[PDB]
């Protein structure tokens, strides 16, 4: 929970937590968007079948 | 090079000290002297006794 990092944390440390929690969530949102590109990329196959 | 130094001179209680840092609380941080987060540059201490 990001609220509870910044609430109660103080923020020199808090900054390290949140860069561990924007990594970790955009590696979750690529890897999403990557199997996303490949699924429609096979669709587009079947769509011109 | 650098085009602004800022020599800001004080004096504190030996405890203290630790409070002049960057991302630090208590007493002098919190109501006397603030550094920001980022602070860039150097701190010198030294025992005036």
């Amino acid at each position: 929970v990001l609220n509870d990092i910044l609430s109660r944390l103080d923020p020199p440390e808090a900054e390290v937590q949140i860069d561990r929690l924007i990594t970790g969530r955009l590696q979750s949102l690529q890897t999403y968007v990557t199997q996303q590109l490949i699924r429609a990329a096979e669709i587009r196959a079947s769509a011109n079948l | 090079c650098f085009t602004n130094v800022y020599a800001d001179s004080f004096v504190i209680r030996g405890d203290e000290v630790r409070q002049i840092a960057p991302g630090q609380t208590g007493k002098i941080a919190d109501y006397n002297y603030k550094l920001p987060d980022d602070f860039t540059g150097c701190v010198i201490a030294w025992n005036s006794n």
